[PDB]
RNA sequence: UGGACCGUCGUAAGACUAACUUAAGCGAAAGCAUUUGCCAAAGAUGUUUUCAUUAAUCAAGAACGAAAGUUAGAGGUUCGAAGGCGAUCAGAUACCGCCCUAGUUCUAACCAUAAACGAUGCCAGCUAGCAAUUGGGUGUAGCUACUUUUAUGGCUCUCUCAGUCG
């Protein structure tokens, strides 16, 4: 059945710490230690080690990224920001 | 353990000796292992290479900024921030920069930095939530107290 | 402040409490200035009149 | 403070202004510059002077009709109270500007930046208007958003023929008659009838260097 | 007349400009033509509003003009309004 | 108590559209239902025209005028006698009348 | 031959500014830096209301014409400011009257323009959606 | 007090994208105006394409709804409830001023109501003109444009559907 009714994965940490502090770790741990499509290994084998340090478990590529998702939307924007700008200096 | 940030383990072949020489950077964003880094004034801009300020225009972001050219990067490397430069000046080789303070100050230009945002953020937005994790948050950073107020 | 202004054409007034003839007058040495001045009191057509303020006439459109 | 008892304008001295060579004669008046001191050097305050003149002053327009072409100038260096007074832009006055827009129209606006033969970076502001065809009672004469955007593409390749187009020693002579304002009609009329059209402002945002060798030739 | 007595027998030319659909029977304005491209000789039948690029097996001169309406070829066409 | 037929102005197949404020009240109103007088007013107000012809450098310079489309709200129109108070029937025309002279305030 | 007349022929800038509640007579260099005869109508009548009067504009136009001739300025150019953004955008009543005492002083002048600030797009007035209820 | 406001260049800075703006248009409605590229999607005419009733509308229900308004995280310009102060008034706690404060800003979501109005639900049919105008077609037995009489192109007339306004 729908086991809990709202909280999901923070349900370990119940009746504690407050209302909208039980919620703020929900929105930041339904992403963390879920599995991601690897940009290189192609499969879905992404777990964490510590803050911002992901590795695969298959084909052993390890990539530094965001710290609660695989890479933040702050990050690829920069990876897009230096992308368009690089063709402007030497050309 | 003692950071929040991740490091970066990398090595080089010496222009002068015969051996490999191992160093440790601060992690630029997107650093997969097996990435081919580059370190030079002629090294073209791509994240996360390391290049001096005189060969990149304004509008780029960097990390591991050096103030004094030779002292190898003592500015703005910690988790979830980004070294910026918004000013070039060809008069006496000057480039103004904005630190993550917001107070924007002046550095010289021949110094080096690593292009891109630096990995780790944001470890203020997950509340540590108990008095056992923020024991271990100060297990190995310093030994403050779990601090004790004044008025008792 | 010593020029004298002669009348050519007459128009009405914002009269009620200070009837003052908003009236078309020109000078003699400055006869090319047909500035539409404002004289208090009855004035016949054809009368040369003295003047000290020779700058404007506080125009309202009519 | 300073407490000058009489005439601060006594130290303000009459300094002449001199045009470039290719337009007309050079005396278009004076400027009032304070007298110098040892640390107060009046020559270096002339570099902070931006100057203004029209084409009527530089193409003998006796009845002012082509005086809408207003030229921005920059005072750059002096000798014997005679500034060289380099070009710094060529705008349009608001008189010729706002008179054109009788509503009943679709304007044709285009903004383009380019690098010249020299090190300048010009900013061209192509502004167009639609011409009413004859025998027409319809009071719109409108363009339909491809009738502008292709015409917007029609001028941007025209103007870059002239950015590699024999610069300010020769470029403003093409702007004196505005031959660039002539030939664009014959390209536009293949698509749409073009009304009055101008560039209305230029900008000099990347004056690279002084380059006094050709510039004394410009002050010839 | 708005109160007309004959609708079975209308005048022909106004029906020719009425619509492709709203007539007394159903037939479009479209037809088939037999275009010979002027740089070549080969016979080719094609629709009026063909909506499709056509060339011959060996004679690809013009044969069409791409449009939403009828293929309006200026000085590059020779055909007839005729079932072949 | 509906008096206008369509209502204000120009709300055919759109909904709710662009506003800009009035100049003499700045009750911020939509661009359709606000009175939009447009005027090419002259600079010297037709009185110093004979004086500038004597003081001109050139042959009369011949004088330009100003162009700016001003925007009025409703009470701004009635508290300056712009447009007011036709009949229950005489509110049914837009395009006429002036009929007499080339209109002043330009002039 | 090519003989321009002595007597320091120059064209200054008026920068005549007018408004409701003020009129400004701010003459400067043709380049625009050095400013001569800054004085205006606000130093003419001590009433705090009559500084929009064309009379005070005339007194602001009486004095400024002759001090051009103290340094030999005989001609100038005329610019107009509104100074409206989301504000007035139209010249006050004392604007057209201010040039008259300049015109009726035998000052030979032809250039009449506005640098009345026409913005690209408005940046919000004051009063807020129901402004100035009289 | 000596340097405001003023003139002037210049540095940023964030909001807004006026004019052109319409009794224009697109959208299902809210809403929706810089260029240009991109990635799409819809409507309309075009169609001697295909399909074979796949339909209309709809309880329960699922997407969307400007602000106002909250939940952490940005960034701060104009402005700005609230709060102070000057007038005005008999009182003003207001209509007017001066200052800034919530916030409008853009990212992540969350309520889901407005006079959310054309105070009129949606789809089928007929019944009246007249005049505008949007697109698409079509006929010029039209001019104009010069690349040349042409050609693509513009306008004008004619016809046409979807209309929508009057």
């Amino acid at each position: 059945a729908k086991r809990t009714k709202k909280v999901g994965i923070v349900g370990k940490y119940g009746t504690r710490y407050g209302a909208s502090l039980r919620k703020m770790v929900k929105k930041m741990e339904i992403t963390q230690h879920s599995k991601y499509t690897c940009s290189f290994c192609g499969k879905d084998s992404m777990k964490r080690a510590v803050v911002g340090i992901w590795s695969c478990k298959r084909c052993k590529r390890t990539v530094a990224g965001g710290a609660w998702v695989y890479s933040t939307t702050a990050a690829a924007s920069v990876r897009s920001a230096v992308r368009r700008l690089r063709e402007t200096k030497e050309q | 353990p003692g950071r929040g940030a991740p490091l970066a383990v990398v090595h080089f072949r010496d222009p002068y000796r015969y051996k490999i020489r191992k160093e440790l950077f601060i992690a630029p964003e997107g650093m997969h292992t097996g990435q081919f880094v580059y370190c030079g004034r002629k090294a073209t801009l791509q994240i996360g290479n390391v290049m001096p300020l005189s060969q990149m225009p304004e509008g780029t972001i960097i990390c591991n900024l050096e103030e004094k050219t030779g002292d190898r990067g003592r500015l703005a490397r910690t988790s979830g921030n980004y070294a910026t430069v918004i000013a070039h000046n060809q008069d006496t080789k000057k480039t103004r920069v904005k630190l993550p303070s917001g107070a924007k100050k002046v550095v010289p230009s021949a110094n080096r930095a690593m292009v891109g945002i630096v990995a780790g953020g944001g470890r203020i937005d997950k509340p540590i939530l108990k008095a056992g994790r923020a024991y271990h948050k100060y297990k190995v950073k310093r030994n403050s107290w779990p601090k004790v107020r004044g008025v008792a | 402040p010593v020029v004298w202004a002669r009348v050519m054409k007459v128009l009405g007034r914002t009269g009620s409490q200070g009837q003052c003839t908003q009236v078309k007058v020109e000078f003699l040495g400055e006869q090319n200035r047909q500035i539409i001045r404002n004289v208090k009191g009855p004035v016949r057509e054809g009368d040369i009149l003295t003047l000290l303020e020779s700058e404007r006439e506080a125009r309202r459109l009519r | 403070g300073k407490k000058k008892v009489v005439d601060p304008f006594s130290r303000k001295d009459w300094y002449d202004v001199k045009a470039p060579n290719m337009f007309q004669t050079r005396q278009i008046g004076k400027t009032l510059v304070n007298r110098t001191q040892g640390q107060r050097i009046a020559s270096d305050y002339l570099k902070g002077r931006v100057f203004e003149v029209s084409l009527a002053d530089l193409q003998k327009d006796i009845d002012p009709e082509r005086s809408f072409r207003k030229f921005r100038l920059i005072a750059e260096d002096v000798q014997d109270r005679n500034v060289l007074c380099n070009f710094h832009g060529m705008d349009l006055t608001t008189d010729k500007y706002r008179s054109m827009v009788k509503k009943w129209q679709t304007l044709i606006e285009a903004i383009v930046e380019a690098k010249t033969v020299d090190g300048y970076l010009l900013r061209v502001f192509c502004i167009g208007f639609t011409a009413k065809d004859q025998q027409s009672q319809r009071k719109t004469c409108y363009a339909q958003q491809s009738q502008v955007r292709k015409i917007r593409a029609r001028m941007t390749d025209i103007i870059t023929n002239e950015v590699s187009g024999a610069d300010l020693k020769q470029l403003v002579n093409k702007l004196a008659l505005d031959s660039i304002a002539k030939d664009i009609e014959k390209s536009c009329q293949r698509i749409y009838p073009l009304h009055d059209v101008y560039i209305r402002k230029v900008k000099v945002l990347k004056k690279p260097r002084f380059d006094v060798s050709k510039l004394l030739e410009l002050h010839g | 007349m708005p109160l007309a007595k004959d609708l079975l027998h209308p005048l022909p030319a106004e029906e020719k400009r009425k619509h492709k659909l709203k007539r007394l029977v159903q037939h479009p304005n479209s037809y088939f033509m037999d275009v010979k491209c002027p740089g070549c000789y080969r016979i080719t039948t094609v629709f009026s509003h063909a909506q499709g690029v056509v060339v011959c097996a060996g004679c690809a001169t013009i044969l069409c003009q791409p449009t939403g309406g009828r293929a309006k070829l200026t000085e590059g066409c020779s055909f007839r309004r005729k079932p072949q | 108590t509906k008096k206008r037929r369509n209502g204000g102005r120009n709300k055919h197949n759109r909904g709710h559209v662009k506003p800009v404020r009035c100049t003499n009240c700045a009750r911020c109103v939509p661009k359709d239902k606000a009175i939009k007088k447009f005027v090419i007013r002259n600079i010297v107000e037709a009185a110093a025209v004979r004086d500038i012809t004597e003081a001109s450098i050139w042959d009369s310079y011949v004088l330009p005028k100003l162009y700016a489309k001003l925007h009025y709200c409703v009470s701004c129109a009635i508290h300056s006698k712009v447009v007011r108070n036709r009949s229950r029937e005489a509110r049914r025309i837009r395009t006429p009348p002036l009929r007499s002279f080339p209109k002043d305030m330009a002039r | 031959g090519p003989q321009v007349r002595d007597g320091e022929i120059v064209f200054g800038v008026a920068h005549i500014y007018a408004s409701f509640n003020d009129t400004f007579v701010h003459v400067t260099d043709l380049s625009g830096r050095e400013t001569i005869a800054r004085v205006t109508g606000g130093m003419k009548v001590k009433a705090d209301r009559d500084e929009a009067s064309p009379y005070a504009a005339m007194l602001a136009a009486q004095d400024v014409a002759e001090k051009c001739k103290t340094l030999g300025i005989t001609a100038l150019h005329i610019k107009l400011r509104a100074t409206g953004g989301n504000k007035t955008k139209t010249p006050g009543p004392g604007a057209q009257s201010a040039l008259r005492a300049l015109a009726r002083s035998s000052m030979k002048i032809g250039r009449i323009e506005d640098v009345t600030p026409i913005p690209s797009d408005s940046t919000r007035r004051k009063g807020g959606r129901r402004g100035r209820r009289l």
